[PDB]
């Protein structure tokens, strides 16, 4: 459970990143790059609700558990890592389109996360361009 | 260059019509049309061909 | 020629069965329902390859072994 | 307590009336389930944050029918009012089909899974009329437009057809200062007032 | 997973050994290299790679190759780099074909 537990973090905080930076006084930007890890983290709310599909059919094994909240973990630790440093840098305007590209680049070598930032960088770009 | 173009084409056209062809079927069938070959005789003999080869390699793997 | 050959070809490969903004009113069910059923299907698909690589070592699990 | 009871309860709250095992509480403004209801906590709290719609619906459906309780508010205050009775429509069509799925089902999670953008947008609306109480004429009109600089797409652009849409009165107005140079304002509703 | 339905009601200890056979030696395989990788970065980790590039078993070299045609593309990109850009912005000089700041 403490080894799964990890992304347990990762959406407390995730929730509170899409609420925090939704604020205008955020950022109109910020507040589109809210909403923007909002359609991944209702993915991932997709998900604990598929999962309860095979929960309600009675049907849960502790392996398959984890051999699907593997995949899973690392998609909510990337955007939970991007959204961290996005606060503690308190990232706004350029600077942030800056810091969006290096982690752009610092999450190249995972296109599990090199595609999904390539999605978040385009959605945030709309405004920014 | 134009003839590989097309044939690549015309395989993506031919997976979305899910058919299951090769490029050197594609290739094959390229020439035989060149050639003056039916196409309804060309896709009979390859269904007919298809078929023969699936019972073949049924056979086979009961043969191993 | 050719494309009338491969028309007839086609559906000789397996058929397919799994692969500025919103008016306020536009938010619809529909794709959320979408989405549950593609997760379902992922799930569907992960648990029949299990049973079907059980079944496949049950199945051996009986049997003499050398051949 | 039956989960499919606190179902119930909930589809009444999610169209703003309490349920059995649930009772709006005014000391919250909003569904809290009775403690009689006893159940996993996680079952509390899990009708704890569905009833979040609950207190956002009902504060809704209060300020809407202030707004149209008064007839002061004008054609611009009762479009504000319509629009408002429009996705309300919206929202009851998705309680709608949420009954509709509640036949033969789903569980909490599919519900709190197709509420999340039900209270996103609800969230929006109430932002757009937490920042729009009290403002009159141009005040309405200037306080929505200051709402229509944010973003989130979605809340974004159901804000922007509501703009479009409450110009129509302004934008009758005016097109009668353009043409006739006609202000038939009853309460100086016009720009260009006039000095009888 | 597997393992984990099979213990749901089967198999025998030694089943589970017979079903965990050829996962011992698709796992070896790797962990061969892992030792033989230690601390290699750039060539370093690209020979650490050609220390696996040559091996048998082809169940562990088609893994072997898989993963370093995988691999390859941060190099091979880096390559396209140069060739496009003439580019390898390397903040660690990781850059094969390094430059001089």
């Amino acid at each position: 459970v403490s080894r799964i537990l990890p992304v347990a973090a990762s959406y407390s905080t995730v929730t509170r990143f899409i609420e925090e930076k939704s604020s205008f006084e955020y950022g109109q930007v910020n507040h589109a790059l809210a909403a923007a890890m909002r359609t991944l983290v209702k993915e991932y709310l997709v998900l604990v609700t598929q999962l309860e599909q095979l929960q309600r059919q009675g049907l849960l094994s502790l392996q398959k558990l984890w051999f699907y909240i593997q995949p899973a973990m690392r998609s909510l630790d990337i955007l939970a890592s991007l959204a961290t440093s996005v606060d503690k840098g308190e990232c706004i305007g350029g600077a942030t389109l800056s810091l969006l590209h290096d982690r752009s680049f610092s999450y190249t070598g995972d296109s599990q996360a090199q595609e999904l930032c390539l999605h978040l960088t385009k959605a945030a770009s709309t405004p920014y361009f | 260059n134009a003839v590989r173009e097309t044939m690549d084409v015309l395989l993506e056209i031919s997976r979305i019509l899910n058919t299951g062809l090769d490029m050197e079927t594609l290739s094959i069938c390229v020439r035989l049309c060149e050639q003056g070959i039916n196409p309804e005789a060309l896709s009979s003999v390859i269904k007919e061909l298809r078929k023969a080869t699936e019972a073949l390699k049924a056979a086979e793997n009961m043969t191993s | 020629s050719v494309l009338d050959l491969l028309v007839q070809l086609a559906g000789s490969g397996p058929p397919r069965v799994l692969q500025n903004v919103r008016y306020g009113g536009y938010d619809c069910c529909h794709l959320s329902g979408i989405e549950a059923d593609v997760r379902s299907i992922i799930s569907g698909e992960e648990e029949l390859c299990r049973d079907l690589i059980r079944k496949t070592l049950q199945v051996m699990e009986a049997a003499p072994g050398t051949g | 307590v039956t989960e499919a009871a606190l179902v119930r309860d909930i589809l009444y709250v999610f169209q703003g009336i309490d349920g059995k095992h649930v009772k709006m509480s005014n000391a919250d403004n909003c569904y809290t389930v009775e403690g009689k209801a006893n159940l996993s906590k996680s079952l509390r709290d899990t009708a704890v944050r569905l009833a979040e719609l609950g207190w956002l619906h009902n504060k809704i459906r209060k300020y809407t029918d202030q707004r149209s309780l008064d007839r002061s508010f004008g054609l611009v205050g009762q479009s504000f009012c319509a629009a408002l009775h429009q996705e309300l429509r919206e929202y009851y069509r998705l309680l709608s089909v949420l009954h509709s799925q509640l036949q033969l089902s789903l569980t909490l999670r599919r519900l709190l899974v197709w509420t999340y953008d039900p209270k996103m947008r609800l969230k929006t609306l109430a932002a757009l009329v937490d920042h729009c109480q009290g403002r009159k004429g141009g005040e309405l009109a200037s306080a929505v437009h200051a709402y229509t600089k944010t973003g989130d797409p979605y809340a974004r652009s159901l804000v922007q057809h509501i703009l479009s849409l409450v110009s129509h009165p302004v934008l009758s107005f005016l097109y009668r200062w353009i043409y006739d140079g006609e202000l038939e304002d009853t309460y100086h509703e016009f720009f260009v007032a006039s000095d009888p």
